[PDB]
RNA sequence: ACGGAAGGGCACCACCAGGAGUGGAGCCUGCGGCUUAAUUUGACUCAACACGGGGAAACUCACCAGGUCCAGACACAAUAA
RNA sequence: UUAAUUGCGAUAACGAACGAGACCUUAACCUACUAAAUAGUGGUGCUAGCAUUUGCUGGUUAUCCACUUCUUAGAGGGACUAUCGGUUUCAAGCCGAUGGAAGUUUGAGGCAAUAACAGGUCUGUGAUGCCCUUAGACGUUCUGGGCCGCACGCGCGCUACACUGACGGAGCCAGCGAGUCUAACCUUGGCCGAGAGGUCUUGGUAAUCUUGUGAAACUCCGUCGUGCUGGGGAUAGAGCAUUGU
């Protein structure tokens, strides 16, 4: 069936959370099982200029967004990855999950 | 369609065929897609679709009923009423006569001829 | 289908978006921000305000509209938007709220240093460990000059900054131009809940317990 | 149905204007098991009907060719298929003909095997066996036997037997052999009705035996069927994970959908009357309820309690003077067959009232004569069925009206009046209607006015079946653990792991008393100090030792299986065992068990129990002395006298006594076979030669100085 | 606050010991000036001059030679099928 | 004495607050934990070349088996100037040696107090008071110019003025990033064309495809030879395409 899941969100407490009981929920139901993989971080930059006019010492600014992405594989049923999308939903942790 | 595939869902996740809901001879449930690629049962292979006197009489009495379990079912929204000692019943269709008070008025001129 | 990589960017943008037009419209009725939560097939969004009736209405006529005024504007389709109102907990350490308070009270023609100090008094006594109000623009003249009104204590540098200030600029017109509010909280470290109880500088260490000589070598068999 | 944005609960005041405060509460705890999964009734018209099942043997029999059509999706999906399959069944909708689809299941597959039935109450096991006599064995040859607290039937038989109907209480007991006794080997399928009553005291009993399946399949590696059969229940979803059913196959309708439909009204009383008033005021509304919705139809009341059985029916045939035929409707014509009947009614109320077409049935009468209300009213003599709560369990009878009369029966345990479950009058309400006798049936839910909104709210809906074994946890643990198969508290959180408790206790930690956190993690110590509280409360028994992790079958643990043990009873009675036993001993000793602590103490009593105390060959008050002395209203003062009077041959002063003498002498036998295991280990020959000397005067009620010759028949 | 007043301590937007450079040449680019109809404009030491995120063919565009449109809500009075 | 009103201390002051520091991000250390065909490693299968005698270089996605040293992380640890020797009311501290992945607060940053400048900004804003315009309107829109205009003076800059070079062949190594949905992005591959570029497809919403970004400076073998010269590449003319109306 190779059931694939991928969480990319911002926080990475709750991301880790959300990854803690997925995998324990497999083990405990006697599933093949695959590690999550943790993809590098994604560091989103932007660099501007602080001041809204063009005076002053050329001051720069440095702004960063952090991407946090896994994915864990599981192998099983679709009776039983049916019923783990529904639920493991939490503010701000994009789910998506993909069949074969 | 020619599909291996034997869709086994007995309805649980699929909608039933319509023509063909069940196998006549082990009761196996079949859907559409389950009637759609095979016509043969997946579980005896038996064919599901051959290629009121005379009809068995209890027989159409039994979906006499089971169509009013259909229509119990599907009219079971307003089964679950209370008539209680206390409620009105207003008994008005969906508001109180547009929200207007004169056809009281002619109990009103009744009583004027009272 | 969107990249992660720009995903991400725009739902901070819809974030954006959907904060800038609660604060516009609910301007009166208290609006201390906003969360939005994903979940598949259902998208929810809780509206905090201090006014929890104003916000829904009767019937939810408020909140109605507001959940289809979201829908038209983005484009989500019926059942998938739904709003939430929640009343804010301990109102007198929000600075958003309190600014508007400050906000209210100049528009009303009250006197800007008794205004000021009645800001940071109520947040003082709702357990604040710290406030800060500052009032700028044209006060009583045409020289326009800056008024720093706080209390307690606050810190200016360092991470602890982001854990335990919370920052508010409201703008106030005026017949005379504009005034510029800016509201500083600092709240109780132990009373966080979320990360860190305490300043990083802070030491607390557990008092031992006191045990006289035993003075005699004794057993205690079983 | 369509879930709002949030709860909003609204206070305002009643004087001034704009006191208003507002709370907008939201829930987002919606997860799986809050939910009601349903099955709509979906189009199958055509069904299998008989000559498709492929025996000729079954086709020959059940005349009844028309397939049920309330089974949409069961017919054949069990019929071959292993796999476990839960039924809900409202109302009487087919509970015969399902319930014989296990040998529809696998007896063809294999054939002479003992398929075990399972009824909550002894009441249904001699139905579920009367019916079938003349149904399945003359036409299958193979005999079933019957297996209760009553009947101890041969082994060989059991053994032989083909179908097995049980209590689950008693079901434990031949269960707790599982080990040694070569019976339970052919278990392939398990079968038991009425499952929604663990909320019960009987519910944790039938719980743990699913428990036990799951254990004895998971260790020897073969599947064991099981069947659910119940009525609509609220919380599918937690009872099909724990009954061990798959995806294809659940069956839950609501009670919209029946045979008969069901009308049901409520109406309010006064809430200035506590528990006696409100049957005055109550009775009278009763009488007009039956002429309005039950003219020339059987109608069914239900009392509360046993003296309301009498009370209901003084009033109501008072109150049916008052009008055309004070006799109405008793359907007899023939004044000479009148007489008829009349000749085999005992005594008291059935004297009197049998003639007023108003029938009367509770537990104080003799057993003819609680059938005879029922023969009378199956060929629609009598018409009022006025009867306990306790009769919706047994015989199916075919009325139309129920009334629940008055709410709030008294609990014994909490010394006050309780709301009744919403178990008892949910099935109540199933005798209201007969099938292909009348279009529809009516109900009427009478109720003071503080319940009355609930049951508005809540009736239709229902509750989810809540697990109440952790009142008597303690005393099944050892049930299937003493014979040795945990050494070490690790896994025994294990054995407690596949109980359906679990299945409410994280979905419902509320309900349970947890307060702390409703997390998995939270619970998890919260069951654990549950766990920690039953061994250690096993421990002041001195039955376990602990050795740190491990725990230690002792002797006194020895004897907890192969027999029905009450463990608190054990260290009771620790200190008074010695091997010059005495007769008059070993009598205080017999009555202190804590199952006699049942017996019920009426009032007034204490002044009968005191006259036959002197009258008694030993005092209750020259037995029970200094740290043994015990008041004289407590069951066991009432059941050493008791003995005493069956040995001596004392007549009774009250027939309600000889009810409790029965109860009493029922358990005497099995109670004192504890003391010879216990003197057995201990070698105490003395004390053993005594024993056999108590039951011989039990059996026969005659003291060990009386002449054994005298107890033949002819010979005082 | 200042001192071509004293005392103590610091800095490669200071110096020493040096390195590599700019200033010299061609070219890109900004500023001033001159020109023009316009060559739109801000910033005059560090703290402006590859800065206005200003690498402009049209847009941007704010300047010039010209041409359209009204997006003047709403209320009042007038003309008026 | 410290980088520090940083500390030891003295002491008409005691007790505090802000700032510094702590904090946070990043860089390095772990053959320690959980791992990972979207990263690899060794071996077993099929297979190419030479020696053939045990090998070396390799190729192989539905060929598997085992592992995380290298690669990514999540959770941890690790440094506090540790030990020692000198100097100091012998206090803070400082110098030196050893050990250490790491010992100039370890390096580098984010944040960063009070008081100010009538510093810049009305041309970022539907942020603005006041003033001006408000219908051949300073609004908007369309066409074409200009902001590039050139006697001249300055700043930020890039190319060099040569053999530590230039040119021609080969050698061949990074890291930070980015990439298409109602769009047409990053483009590998085949073919055509000096070249620029053009055509047909392919993979990629991306550790998996561009991409080992096979980058340049640089390394080796040859030509030139102290000559405004094969240094230098503006100034000008002709032709071939692309961006875009
Ligand atoms: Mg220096
Ligand atoms: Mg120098
Ligand atoms: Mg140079
Ligand atoms: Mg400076
Ligand atoms: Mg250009
Ligand atoms: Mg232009
Ligand atoms: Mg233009
Ligand atoms: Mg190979
Ligand atoms: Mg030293
Ligand atoms: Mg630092
Ligand atoms: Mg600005
Ligand atoms: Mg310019
Ligand atoms: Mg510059
Ligand atoms: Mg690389
Ligand atoms: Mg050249
Ligand atoms: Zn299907
Ligand atoms: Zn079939």
């Amino acid at each position: 069936i190779k059931i694939r899941i991928t969480l990319t969100s911002t926080k990475v407490k709750q991301l880790e959370n959300v990854s803690s009981n997925i995998v324990k929920n497999a083990e405990q139901h006697n599933l093949v099982k695959k590690g999550p993989v943790r993809l590098p971080t994604k560091v989103l930059k932007i660099s501007t200029r602080k001041t809204p006019n063009g005076e002053g010492s050329k001051t720069w600014e440095t702004y960063e967004m952090r991407i946090h992405k896994r994915y864990i594989d599981l192998e099983a049923p679709v009776q039983i990855v049916k019923r783990i999308t529904q639920i493991t939903i939490e503010p701000g942790v994009d789910v998506e999950v993909v069949v074969a | 369609s020619g599909s291996s595939k034997n869709c086994n869902c007995q309805g649980t996740r699929h909608p039933v065929f319509d023509i063909a809901p069940n196998c006549l001879h082990c009761g196996k449930v079949v859907c559409v897609i389950e009637g759609l690629n095979k016509g043969k049962c997946g579980h005896c292979h038996e064919q599901l679709i051959s290629d009121k006197a005379e009809e068995n009489p209890e027989l159409l009495a039994a979906q006499e009923r089971l169509d009013r379990l259909l229509y119990f079912q599907d009219t079971s929204a307003e089964r679950t009423k209370i008539i209680d000692n206390a409620s009105d019943f207003d008994m008005n269709q969906e508001v109180g006569l547009w929200g207007s008070a004169r056809e009281r008025a002619l109990a009103l001129k009744k009583q004027q001829r009272n | 289908l969107i990249s992660k990589k720009r995903k991400l960017v725009a739902d901070g943008v819809f974030y954006a978006e959907l904060n800038e037009f609660f604060t516009r419209e609910l301007a009166e009725e208290g609006y201390s921000g906003v969360e939005v939560r994903v979940t598949p097939t259902k998208t929810e969004v809780i509206i905090r305000a201090t006014r929890t009736q104003d916000v829904l209405g009767e019937n939810g006529r408020r909140i109605n509209e507001l959940t289809l005024l979201v829908q038209k504007r983005f484009k989500y389709a019926p059942g998938t938007i739904v709003l939430y109102a929640e009343r804010v907990q301990d109102r007198g350490l929000s600075a958003v709220a309190q600014a508007e308070s400050m906000k209210f009270k100049l528009l009303n023609g009250l006197a800007i240093r008794r205004a000021a100090y009645g800001v940071v008094r109520y947040v003082m006594e709702s357990g604040a460990k710290g406030c800060e109000v500052v009032v700028s623009g044209k006060l009583r003249a045409a020289r326009a000059k800056a008024m720093k009104f706080a209390d307690g204590f606050l810190i200016h540098s360092g991470q602890p900054v982001n854990d335990f200030i919370d920052t508010a600029t409201r703008h106030v017109l005026m017949r005379q131009g504009v005034l510029g509010i800016k509201v500083k909280i600092m709240r109780d470290p132990a009373k966080s809940r979320t990360g860190p109880k305490a300043l990083p500088d802070a030491v607390t260490i557990i008092e031992p317990k006191e045990e006289e000589p035993i003075l005699a070598p004794s057993v205690k068999d079983y | 149905d369509p879930l709002p944005p949030q709860v909003v609960v609204k206070v305002v005041s009643d004087t001034w204007i704009g006191c208003e405060s507002t709370h907008a509460i939201s829930f987002q705890h919606l997860i799986r098991p809050f939910n009601e999964t349903l099955q709509t009734k979906l189009l199958k018209l055509r069904p299998l009907p008989t000559s498709a099942l492929q025996n000729p043997l079954i086709e020959s029999i059940y005349p009844f060719k028309y397939f049920n059509p309330m089974q949409t999706m069961t017919f054949y999906t069990l019929y071959n298929t292993n796999e476990n399959a839960f039924v809900g069944s409202p109302t009487g909708s087919g509970k015969t003909i399902v319930a014989e689809l296990a040998i529809w299941h696998a007896f063809k597959t294999f054939p002479g095997k003992k398929i075990v039935y399972i009824a909550p109450m002894k009441a249904l096991v001699r139905e579920r066996v009367d019916d079938w006599r003349k149904k399945i064995t003359p036409v299958t040859g193979d005999k079933v036997v019957e297996l209760t607290g009553d009947s101890l039937p041969d082994p060989k038989d059991v053994h032989d037997a083909t179908i097995v109907i049980t209590t689950p209480e008693k079901f434990d007991g031949i269960s707790r052999n599982w080990q040694t006794r070569k019976f339970v080997q052919d278990v392939s399928l398990i079968i038991m009705d009425e499952i929604h009553l663990l909320a019960s005291d009987r519910g944790p009993i039938l719980e743990m035996i699913v428990s036990r399946m799951n254990y004895i399949s998971s260790q020897t590696k073969q599947p064991v069927r099981l069947l659910g059969m119940s009525t609509a229940v609220s919380n599918a979803y937690d009872m099909a994970g724990w009954l061990g059913v798959k995806d294809h196959g659940l069956y839950n309708f609501p009670s919209s959908v029946r045979p008969v439909p069901l009308k049901m009204y409520i109406d309010g009383f006064p809430d200035n009357l506590a528990f006696c008033p409100l049957m005055k005021t109550m009775n009278k509304p009763v009488f007009m309820a039956i002429k309005q919705h039950s003219p020339d139809k059987p109608a069914l009341i239900f009392v509360a309690s046993r003296r309301q059985t009498r009370l209901t029916a003084l009033d109501l045939i008072h109150l049916c003077g008052m009008e055309d035929n004070p006799r109405r409707f008793l359907n007899i014509d023939d004044e000479e067959e009148l007489q008829y009947y009349l000749s085999q009614v005992t005594d008291d109320t059935l004297k009197l009232s049998l003639q007023f077409g108003i029938g009367l049935h509770h537990a104080g009468l003799v057993q003819k004569d609680r059938s005879i209300s029922h023969q009378l009213f199956q060929k629609n003599k009598i018409q009022i069925l006025i009867a306990t709560s306790t009769l919706a369990w047994g015989v199916n009878l075919p009325a139309h009206l129920v009334i629940i009369k008055g709410t709030q029966f008294f609990d014994a345990k909490i010394e006050g009046y309780r709301d009744m479950d919403l178990t008892d009058i949910l099935q109540m309400m199933g005798r209201a209607g007969r099938p292909a006798y009348d279009t529809t049936g009516t109900a009427i839910v009478y109720t003071k006015e503080s319940k009355k909104m609930f049951y508005k709210h809540f009736l239709n809906v229902g509750f989810p079946v809540e697990s109440s074994l952790h009142k008597v946890l303690d005393d099944h643990l050892g049930a299937e653990i003493t014979s040795g198969s945990i050494t070490n508290k690790q896994e025994a959180l294990d054995f407690l792991s596949w109980t359906f408790l679990f299945r409410r206790a994280h979905h419902n930690p509320t309900y349970y008393g947890i307060e702390d956190d409703t997390s998995t993690a939270g619970v998890s110590e919260h069951l654990s100090s549950l766990i920690d509280s039953t061994l250690e409360n096993l421990r002041e028994s001195q039955c376990v030792l602990l050795h740190g992790d491990d725990i230690v079958a002792t002797p006194f643990l020895s004897i907890s299986s192969y027999y029905y043990i009450s463990h608190l009873t054990i260290r009771q009675l620790l200190k008074q065992i010695h091997d010059h036993a005495t007769f008059q001993e070993v009598l205080r000793w017999l009555s202190l068990a804590v199952e006699y602590n049942e017996l019920p103490v009426r009032g007034g009593e204490i002044i009968m129990n005191e006259e036959m105390s002197q009258q008694s060959r030993y005092s209750v008050e020259s037995t029970f002395t200094d740290e043994f002395e015990l008041p004289m209203w407590d069951p066991h003062v009432k059941t050493f006298l008791l003995l005493q009077a069956h040995l001596s041959r004392v007549d009774l002063p009250i027939a309600d006594y000889i009810q409790d003498t029965v109860s009493v002498l029922d358990q005497s036998l099995r109670i004192l076979q504890a003391y010879i295991d216990v003197a057995s280990e201990l070698g105490y020959f003395h004390t053993v030669l005594t024993m056999i000397k108590m039951m011989q005067c039990i059996k026969q009620g005659y003291w060990y100085e009386d002449d054994p010759v005298s107890v033949l028949p002819g010979l005082q």
